[PDB]
């Protein structure tokens, strides 16, 4: 029942930053806070326990604070290993809830072009009586992007995509089936990539 | 030194039952209450449920009273969760977890493993090469159902300059994703470059080679 709430959301810094995340607890759960740091694909990590004491092990530029509904996780100098989603929770009553989470992010470089790459059918799936186009995205940042696909010139569709960062910059791709006449039959097919001010669009075309 | 090893994910039905292994070593097993805590992207983390193998005792979050079911195995230092009555929204990772004492946040963890709830049949990869300074050639890994799939090139030996993009669901219920490398464009004569598809899921591995346009 009881409610915790962490904000941000998210949040963009650079190596060397003072971070500092907040966690509201709905009702009165005294000192017993605990903050866990979770990379993707990977079990959550113990940092935190009691609000305010760092786990075995855990570096010292970690430190929580706070008591009754107010918590802080502050990480005082960000270091290349720090980004990661950091979750508080409650294990002062059943049941023992988390913080929706609060994702660390690299801040990268914000007003570069999206790169995009884009690959046409191959022979083998329009042998098969069908056909991909395939776009792949690669950003210096961690924000959403729109991809709209056209033939020739005429919009397809077009929709929002969230990036990942990767195994360094942030993924997407996205996908548009086509029947193998459609291909053969247009002059291209062209895959735009909008980040905020910058756009990218590659064209191919049956050849 | 502590060590939590699950297994037993997979993909199972609307209504069907799963049940999840957490071998444990490395401390006195029945001197800990245990825990499993599941994550699903967007859905963030939530406690399930605890047992006391000291008590014999267990306890459950509110959505999985009576119909998830913890269990134990002193012998084998082993605890299960067993799933029954699964839905869609049950999809997630699911750890097992420990406590330090008596209170319940959580030093050790499992790996983790993947449970799907899906009525979506199993359905192997199609693989499709993607042909060709540097040249970046690749693989298609298209209409597949559940995840994973891995992707390795030339049998894990080339690594550098690999990327393989996360998954992508279709609005079909299929996944599809996408395993770049970029080689050198001299290379392109005489290497061979083949892309490694393992789908564990529906026990089938693809080898495809690129060849140039």
């Amino acid at each position: 029942d009881i409610q915790m709430t962490q904000s941000p959301s998210s949040l963009s810094a650079s190596v060397g930053d003072r971070v500092t995340i907040t966690c509201k607890a709905s009702q009165d759960v005294s000192i017993g806070v605990a903050w866990y740091q979770r990379k993707p694909g990977k079990a959550p990590k113990l940092l935190i326990y009691s609000a305010s004491y760092r786990y075995t092990g855990v570096p010292s530029r970690f430190s929580g604070s706070g008591s009754g509904t107010d918590f802080t996780l502050t990480i005082s100098s960000l270091q290349p290993e720090d980004f990661a989603t950091y979750y508080c929770q409650q294990y002062y009553i059943y049941p023992y809830t988390f913080g929706q989470g609060t994702k660390v992010e690299i801040k990268g470089q914000p007003k570069a072009a999206p790169s995009v790459t884009l690959f046409p059918p191959s022979s083998e799936e329009l042998q098969a009586n069908k056909a991909t186009l395939v776009c792949l995205i690669s950003d210096f940042y961690p924000g959403a992007v729109t991809v709209a696909w056209k033939a020739d010139s005429s919009p397809v569709k077009a929709g929002v995509e969230t990036t990942t960062p990767s195994k360094n910059k942030y993924a997407a791709s996205s996908y548009l089936s086509l029947t193998p006449e459609q291909w053969k039959s247009h002059r291209s097919y062209s895959c735009q990539v909008t980040h905020e001010g910058s756009t990218v669009e590659k064209t191919v075309a049956p050849t | 030194e502590v060590q939590l090893v699950e297994s037993g994910g997979g993909l199972v039905q609307p209504g069907g039952s799963l049940r999840l292994s957490c071998a444990a070593s490395g401390f006195t097993f029945t001197d800990y209450t245990m825990d499993w805590v599941r994550y699903a992207p967007g859905k963030g983390l939530e406690w399930v449920a605890d047992v006391n193998p000291n008590s014999g005792g267990s306890i459950y979050n509110q959505r999985f009273k009576g119909r998830f079911t913890l269990s134990v195995d002193r012998s084998k230092n082993t605890l299960y969760l067993q799933m029954n009555s699964l839905r869609a929204e049950d999809t997630a990772v699911y750890y097992c977890a420990r406590n330090l004492g008596p209170s319940f946040y959580f030093d050790y963890w499992g790996q983790g493993t993947l449970v799907t709830v899906s009525s979506a049949s199993t359905k192997g990869p199609s693989v499709f090469p993607l042909a060709p300074g540097t040249a970046a050639l690749g693989c298609l890994v298209k209409d597949y159902f559940p995840e994973p799939v891995t992707v390795s090139w030339n049998s894990g030996a080339l690594t550098s300059g690999v990327h393989t993009f996360p998954a992508v669901l279709q609005s079909s219920g299929l996944y599809s994703l996408s395993s770049v490398v970029t080689v050198p464009s001299s290379s392109l004569g005489t290497q061979t470059y083949i892309c490694n598809v393992n789908h564990k899921p529906s026990n089938t591995k693809v080898d495809k080679k690129v060849e140039p346009k």
